[PDB]
């Protein structure tokens, strides 16, 4: 339901930069745990998430091969790996957690992060 | 014999997806599968209507789905939240006849 | 420990599958699959003994079996009727040997 | 509503595979298919922990079970000395989760 | 009255006829209907059929993509649209509708037509 | 007494020889029969094996194609057909059997034979 969030900020285009989110609780079964991309003035889009309970995930075409997702145990924690960004990567990214599978969905995802700014300079 | 209470529930899942629930004894569930599914990939939440109250187990449920006239097979999760959980391989934009018995126990 | 009425039932339902059917409380039916299919194509009525009354579904009921050592699929349709429909993929000559537990209710 | 018995076993079958037993009325058991599958031979028997004896069956039973974001399918003898033999296709070292629900009587 | 055949008579060669076949009731689960095929003195067979649950055909290899059946909705009808007539498929077609699947069996068919005169032609 | 032995001895490479086992009685589901492979000073090892109930086999490596096992029906009998033996054949062989299914371990082989000397001289 309540999720922490640290990383992101500004980074060099072609850099690396790492987020991560952690949920105070779970809420049920196929806990799923990622990020939302928000481009400026365009729609949310689920960019990145990892289910718990199959260990498999779901990775954005637009982000396949340069963006990973790991978690850790005894933590509920899950880490975004970004390398190779793009100017087109720069967005305010939630992250969001819910129990269900994967969704594009807004709605019922019982965790949704404050949000952290990744911008992408010179 | 033995008479016990029996209460059913059709669910129009998503993606084509049709559950026929069917609830013994306020315990026994027997669910089956009907419709096509199309347009869903693995781990996905189905797009349609969740599982109601009375039929929502307490811990997570898989059930396993065949697919006709192939040597295919698919799985479900029922949430104890109601929301059901895409376990088959990705499906594209043509649809094929989902059908099986699948139970569960709610307590 | 509740007691109820057993009764027990073995269809050869033609083409080499075997059906072990046990209803308990004349309701509750788990069907066992056993020998080995063969010559059998899509969608088709299977060549051998219909189901008999008293282990007759009131709708139709889709059991998923198994082929052995493999990781393919089958299942098939228990009409009200009695007849058993064959709804796994074609099988040519070669008999495949086909297991697994499906359950269904009667009522 | 009637009151049944309910006993509870979780079982590491080995090789990565755990199932999750729920008895009911000393009879009807449904089996919850949990973890990975790794390394083992089609028709060996599992590496590990034996199913308990208040949970074994008369008979042997197949069991029907899913790999987890694919089509393929395996399926589990529960034998009556204790014992589970894998009936799927041989695995290797790379796990696959497997999950379905399946049920036997014991009487 | 169970089943209701209409269309079908004289046709040229490489042409095509239509053939209807209604019923008044379904008998039960897994429901087809179809066409049965009686050439002159030789052996009847089943040469095309729909399953109404499952929303699958069958065609028998010697008309395999000449031949065309479809339904409606709750019409309960199969609609047979014949195409490259060849002078060898002159026959009398009957219709026939069971609950239970395809069967080569004329057996149990709990509808049987009247059936219909299909001469080709050349 | 559960399993009874026959066959074996001295066989030229290249040659052939036969290996023969009844069991007094079956001990359940999954019934398998089968022969270990203990070379001098080495670990014995499952070589050959015939599950009753399924019709199906297994072959170690070292054997395959050259080794065939068969049963006979109201016997409870297996039979072990050795062609193109090799110098490093020469091993006893211990006819086991079990209900569960294929295994390496010398475990739960509710019977175990006492062996037979198989040799492959010059």
């Amino acid at each position: 339901v309540q999720l922490q969030e640290s990383g992101g900020g500004l980074v060099q285009a072609g850099g690396s930069l790492r987020l991560s989110c952690t949920a105070s609780r779970r809420t049920g079964s196929n806990w799923c745990m990622g990020w939302f991309r928000q481009l400026a003035g365009k729609e949310p889009e689920l960019v990145v998430a990892l289910n718990f309970d199959y260990d498999m995930t779901y990775y954005a075409d637009s982000v396949k091969g340069r963006f990973t997702v790991s978690r850790d145990s005894g933590k509920n924690t899950v880490y975004l790996q970004m390398n190779s960004l793009k100017p087109e990567d720069t967005a305010i990214y939630y992250c969001a957690a819910r129990s269900g599978g994967f969704s594009s969905n807004r709605e019922l995802y019982d965790g949704w992060g404050q949000g952290t700014q990744v911008t992408v300079s010179s | 014999s033995i008479d016990v209470p029996v209460q059913t529930l059709t669910v129009e899942a998503g993606n084509g997806l049709q559950l026929q629930l069917t609830k013994k004894n306020n315990d026994l569930v027997i669910v089956r599968f009907f419709g096509s599914v199309s347009n869903i990939q693995k781990g996905w939440n189905m797009s349609g209507t969740w599982v109601d109250r009375p039929f929502r187990p307490a811990a997570v449920q898989s059930l396993v789905g065949h697919f006709a006239g192939r040597d295919t097979s698919f799985h479900i999760d029922i949430n104890p939240n109601g929301s059901i959980t895409w376990w088959g391989a990705n499906i594209d934009k043509t649809p094929i006849a989902t059908r099986g018995n699948g139970s569960y126990f709610i307590k």
